[PDB]
């Protein structure tokens, strides 16, 4: 009883909700102000290829750890590489286990 | 841990166009587990637990309609089979005798019968259908058919005897007595399937209803009617629920296809298998324990029945996780609890916990419990010899590995192929990631925040760790995988067991093998001589000191560990003491004069008679302070003035050694082969004072006929 | 009799060492030895003994200590070599004049450059002063990652992740060498505080870390503004990416500023952007004249009108000559002014703070209007009216 109340007080969002907000904003956005641009003869989609939807870009207040910051960047930097799974693919865990 | 399959039968006999069918609805077990039984459309089947084979053929016929339900009597003695032909048929059971199975009393319902219940103590039948519900006494023979307003569908007996449960598709459930009277009476919204009985249990001595609904949910139902609070949920409608004997586990099935296995309060553990189709029964085998009987039951037997019409068996079988550090031994029971023996007067203390331990590692006078996400970590009051436990700090981080470590001030979690470091707060600190899966790793003592430690992948190459470097140090490499690893006391060698039970010593200085061994089980180094290497083979354990020749036990067992004088030897999951006498290592190193290491030796604790010999041989050979030592450790009084002459006469006289042994050798009772030692070399005339003194003038004069006076 | 604490008490009440030694090894407790390094008067083989003993302990500081109380150096390198103790082989190096470190070092960071760890190998050449590989290493990182979904918050939490840990191994160095310092020592750091005083600009540049961190930080910051209106911060914003231009490319920059300009009506920020967009360096024909379409189609629906705004008086010089709010460059006075990482614009009042983490100047009115608990950039969890009071004290001394 007291164990779910402190997790819930505190809990830090370790990796599976650090940013989970994802939301269509190709559509979103385009209804905010674009309007203008469809009226008036003028293309800027081109220029607006650049622009990262914004519902992924999370804008709260929060606490940033050095130890915590590490983790992460360091859990993302091995993703992107892609070379954990791929030794764990020809390491054949299940097989001897 | 492990389950494995044991023997499946199919049942492919599909018949369309026909309202016989191929499905299996329930399976009947006998409470000592030699025989089996299942249903079929129009037929019933009878089994072999241990071996899948019909010791009697399918019996076809004697009900003209399908088989609702098979039970047994709790006895072996007796059947009872309900059919859609409204009735129930009562056989008698006996595998001696030469009709093993018989009809005896068959009665009928005014419609079909859906569920049926045994008296685990009266051995009187409960028989529930349609409309109708009918016990029957065997005594009286005479059946009690009652009406009811809507189809009962599940029945079961308390293990007192005394009280009746059954549930309703309309969602009631009833609770009666023997006289079968309202005692209580609940409504529900959803259909009741099935329902048991906790088994008595002289911890708990009260007994509970356990009903699962299909609104994903699981109820505690007392006598009166008032129900516990827990309510547990399920994500899979619940359809059968089998409780284990003494009350420990409970095996449940239902959608998903999946046999699940939970503790009594609700704990998930293991599931057992998944039939890709609806599991209509799955049962547990009973076991039998005697008077006192030392086993650790780890064995477990279920039996499952699938919608499509295989019956097959699973065996369940239990790992071994436990810890040794010094003094202490703490190993995993049955599950959800952790056993700490000391090895001197055998006492035990216990811990229960409620979910499953997955490791146990134990550091100095802290112990460390894996609980599923949760870490508890326990302390010992030094001074008090018995040891007391406290919980200082608890961890509700969700952590997975197969391996886990606690050393001053830090966690160690072995996953994959990466280890973690872990604070006490729970917040990760560190990270190393290795090629392949991390086998085994050994720690080793250090400051604080300092620890090092060994570590082996699947490749072979070991490793070396450091807390706060982040980078591992390559030891050594292996081609074969690595299983075990050991360190000797001083950091000298290090032995390595192959997956291929290969046993290999490296020198650490000059990385080389110098001992390789076939066919070895476990190895263990000693803590206070650095040398002595203890192996364990599946039969025997050999000893091995430096360059000398293997010993052997014929000891059943493992080795696990080695202290001065002391091995320890591991069967099943007790361990006991053995005591090495150190007399021909001491021997050996005579044989050499290595009068230092000899001494070392003869100071783990030899018999007295070794250290008067160690004495005498170190007299003899002009060593001094070793001589001294070894006539001191044991109260002696003369042979220390003896020597203080002899080390007195050294710098001056000519120190013959054949007077000194004689001398030695005539402090004991053996006057003759002193007496042979000094007439040897020529020392006839002190010989002759020497026995005169003794007051055997006689045998003095013996000795003076053949000696001589050389003076003037 | 296996009693090792009572003969280690006995040892040093009866002044002997090698049974001290060998006690505190049993027991492993080096605390003990520590004092007993510190005990031992000079160049004894005790010193060897011991110094193998913490080299197999793995404490290659003390190992070092005991191999230059000695007399031998090359043993201390081999120790810090075989450990990975590199900040102190470095230290030993330099001082001892050992040359042989450099190479080791390349080959090592190669070894795990082959090995696909370059973040270990950009923490490799933090501990030995080559903060510069670090960077390119980062960079090549943050390149990596822009080819897939590449959220920048990550990259700019990575560059975080390298200002910090270079403050704090600096920080490390810093404190070990002021803790117990001397006269000479005094005077190098007056000499050094003498030239902090008098600091350049291109100094300070090189030496902050935080280059690609505050860059990432103001290009989230201007597309966020730009999104949820406030189109003249998102201008500031733009204007603040085109001063950097080091880490983020020039298209970016330069379509973010277009993007800006269009959507403030301010089209002569418009015109510089699609002027630069027309060649940076290579383009295909069909994007070039794409481009120049969408140029000719903006500029010849009505012609570049610049919009009035206010021309606040100047605060870095003397100079009546008022400069336009957006603009940071300052021509003909040369005193760019700081930026303000609560929403970009620049400082143009008294009113600046900056913590000890990341010392980036920030305005009190932002921080009161957007209710900021903790700094933009670096998310110091440390009071801000407690810093501002702070900043006040710093000033008041200045
Ligand atoms: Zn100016
Ligand atoms: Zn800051």
């Amino acid at each position: 009883a007291q164990e779910q109340e402190v997790s819930k007080v505190s809990a830090p969002p370790n990796q599976p909700t650090v940013q989970v907000q994802d939301i269509n904003e190709l559509q979103k956005f385009t209804k905010i102000n674009t309007l203008p641009q469809t009226e008036e003869g003028v293309d800027l989609s081109q220029l607006m290829q650049i622009l990262s939807p914004v519902e992924d870009i999370k804008e709260k207040d929060e606490a940033w750890e050095f130890l915590q910051l590490k983790t992460q960047i360091y859990e993302i930097v091995s993703n992107m590489y892609g070379g954990n799974e791929l030794i764990d693919d020809d390491d054949e865990d299940d097989e001897n286990q | 841990m492990k389950c494995s399959e044991l023997w499946t039968e199919i049942i492919p006999k599909n018949d369309p166009n026909s309202n016989i069918t191929n499905q299996v609805w329930s399976c009947s077990f006998n409470n000592d587990g030699s025989i089996l039984l299942a249903c079929v459309g129009d037929a019933i089947l009878v089994y072999d637990s241990f071996t899948g084979n019909l010791v009697n053929k399918a019996i076809r016929g004697g009900q003209k309609e399908q088989i609702n339900c098979i039970k047994f009597s709790k006895d072996g003695k007796r059947f009872a089979t309900a059919s859609n032909d409204k009735t129930v048929w009562v056989w008698s059971f006996d595998v001696n005798k030469n009709p093993k199975l018989a009809p005896e009393v068959k009665y009928s319902h005014t419609d079909k019968v859906l569920c049926l219940a045994f008296n685990p103590l009266t051995h009187q039948i409960f028989s529930g259908g349609a409309q109708d519900y009918a016990l029957w006494t065997p005594d009286q023979q005479s059946i009690e058919k009652s009406k009811f307003k809507d189809k009962i569908i599940t029945c079961a007996w308390s293990w007192d005897g005394l009280y009746l449960g059954f549930g309703t598709m309309g969602g009631i459930i009833g609770i009666r007595n023997r006289a079968l009277e309202q005692l209580a009476e609940i409504q529900r919204s959803f259909p009741i399937w099935c329902m048991d009985w906790t088994p008595i249990t002289p911890d708990y001595q009260n007994s509970v209803l356990v009903v699962g609904v299909w609104e994903q949910s699981i109820a505690h139902y007392n006598i009166q009617g008032q129900q516990l609070g827990s309510d547990k949920k399920l994500t899979y409608d619940p359809i059968d629920i089998n409780f284990s004997t003494q009350g420990e586990f409970l095996l449940v099935s239902g959608t998903n296809n999946k046999c699940t296995l939970y503790t009594r309060e609700g704990g998930f553990l293991i599931d057992v298998a998944t039939k890709n189709d609806w599991v209509w029964n799955n049962k547990l085998k009973p076991v039998i324990k005697e008077a006192g009987s030392v086993a650790v039951q780890d064995q477990l037997h279920v039996a499952l029945t699938t919608n499509d019409g295989e019956i097959s068996m699973f065996k369940i079988q239990q790992l071994t996780v436990h810890a040794l550090e010094g003094d202490k031994y703490a190993y995993r029971d049955n599950l959800t609890d952790i056993v700490v023996q000391s090895m001197s007067s055998n006492q035990r203390i216990r811990l229960k916990c409620k979910e499953l331990v997955k490791n146990i590692s134990i550091y100095k006078d802290k112990l460390a419990a894996h609980l599923t996400e949760r870490i508890l970590i326990y302390g010992t009051s030094s001074e008090d010899s018995q040891m007391k436990y406290k919980l200082h700090k608890r961890i509700v981080k969700k952590v997975e590995a197969h391996i886990l470590e606690i050393v001053s001030n830090h966690l160690i979690a072995c996953v994959k192929n990466k280890v973690q470091l872990y604070q006490l707060s729970g917040d990760l600190e560190k990270e190393w990631v290795f090629d392949s899966r991390v086998n085994c790793i050994k720690i080793i003592g250090g400051m604080p925040n300092k620890e090092g430690a060994y570590v082996g992948l699947k490749n072979g190459q070991i490793f070396k760790i450091f807390v706060d470097n982040s980078f591992p140090i390559p030891i050594l490499n292996h081609n074969i995988s690595i299983k075990n690893i050991d360190a000797s006391q001083k950091r000298k060698r290090l032995a390595v067991v192959d997956k291929n039970s290969n046993l290999t010593v490296y020198d650490l200085s000059n990385k080389e093998q110098v001992f390789q061994e076939m066919n070895i089980v476990s190895c263990a180094f000693n803590n206070n001589f650095d040398d002595l290497l203890a192996f364990s083979s599946t039969d025997t354990t050999f000893i091995r000191c430096s360059n000398h020749p293997p010993l052997s036990q014929k000891i059943s067992g493992q080795v696990v560990g080695f202290k001065a004088n002391k091995l320890f030897v591991l069967n099943d999951n007790v361990m006991s003491t053995i005591d090495v006498s150190m007399t021909q290592t001491m021997i050996k190193y005579l044989e050499r004069k290595e009068f230092q290491s000899a001494y070392e030796i003869s100071l783990l604790g030899v018999t007295d008679q070794d250290f008067l010999y160690l004495g005498n041989e170190a007299l003899i050979a002009t060593q001094f302070a070793i001589a001294r030592k070894c006539y001191t450790r044991i109260k002696k009084l003369d042979f220390i003035y003896l020597l203080e002459k002899a080390e007195k006469d050294f710098k001056k006289n000519t120190f013959v050694e054949g007077f000194y042994q004689g001398e030695i050798y005539a402090l004991q009772t053996k006057f003759y082969e002193a007496e042979n030692a000094l007439t040897k070399s020529n020392l006839a005339s002190q010989a002759k004072e020497m026995w005169i003194i003794l007051k055997e003038f006689d045998k003095a004069m013996r000795i003076t006929d053949t000696g001589a006076s050389p003076i003037n | 009799n296996f009693q090792w604490d009572k003969a280690a008490k006995q040892y040093a009440l009866a002044k002997y060492n090698p049974g001290l030694i060998e006690a505190y090894t049993r027991i492993q407790d080096y605390e003990g030895l520590e004092k007993l390094i510190a005990e031992i008067p000079e160049r004894n083989e005790l010193l060897q003994d011991m110094g193998d003993r913490f080299q197999q302990a793995g404490l290659c500081d003390a190992a070092v200590k005991c191999y230059e109380k000695f007399g031998d150096i090359k043993q201390a390198i081999d120790c810090c070599v075989l450990l990975n103790h590199w900040n102190l082989a470095v230290e030993l190096a330099e001082q001892y004049n050992f040359v042989q470190i450099e190479g080791l070092l390349v080959q090592y960071a190669n070894q795990l450059l082959e090995k696909r760890r370059k973040l270990e190998a950009a923490e490799l050449y933090r501990k030995a002063k080559r903060n510069t590989e670090a960077a390119k290493i980062l960079s090549q990182i943050a390149d990596d990652l822009t080819e897939r979904d590449a959220n920048p918050l990550n990259i700019k939490k990575m560059y975080v992740m390298a200002a910090l840990e270079v403050d704090l191994y600096k920080k490390r160095m810093l404190d070990a060498t002021m803790t117990g310092q001397a006269t000479s020592t005094a005077k190098t750091l007056n000499s050094l505080i003498t030239s902090t005083i008098n600091t350049s600009s291109a100094d300070k540049i090189l030496n902050n870390p935080w280059r690609g961190a505050e860059a990432w930080h103001f290009f989230i910051l201007a597309q966020r503004q730009l999104y949820n209106g406030q189109f003249k911060y998102a201008l500031k914003s733009a204007l603040r990416l085109g001063e950097y231009e080091l880490e983020i490319d020039q298209k970016k920059i330069y379509s973010l500023i277009a993007i800006a300009a269009y959507y403030n009506k301010s089209f002569r920020e418009c015109s510089r952007a699609f002027v630069k967009l027309q060649n940076l360096e290579n383009i295909t024909e069909d994007e070039k004249e794409r481009y120049e379409a969408i140029a000719v189609s903006i500029f010849t629906k009505h012609p570049p009108l610049d919009s009035p705004c206010e021309y606040t008086p100047c605060v870095g010089k003397n100079c009546s000559q008022q400069v336009s709010e957006y603009d940071i460059h300052c021509r003909a006075c040369g005193s760019n002014f700081s930026p303000c990482v609560a929403s970009g614009r620049p400082i143009f009042q008294k009113e600046f703070y900056q913590c000890k983490n990341c010392r980036h100047k920030m305005i009190e009115s932002e921080v009161s209007r957007l209710k900021l608990y903790n700094c933009a950039l670096c998310h110091s969890p440390i009071d801000f009216k407690r810093f501002t009071e702070s900043n006040n004290n710093n000033n008041n001394n200045i």
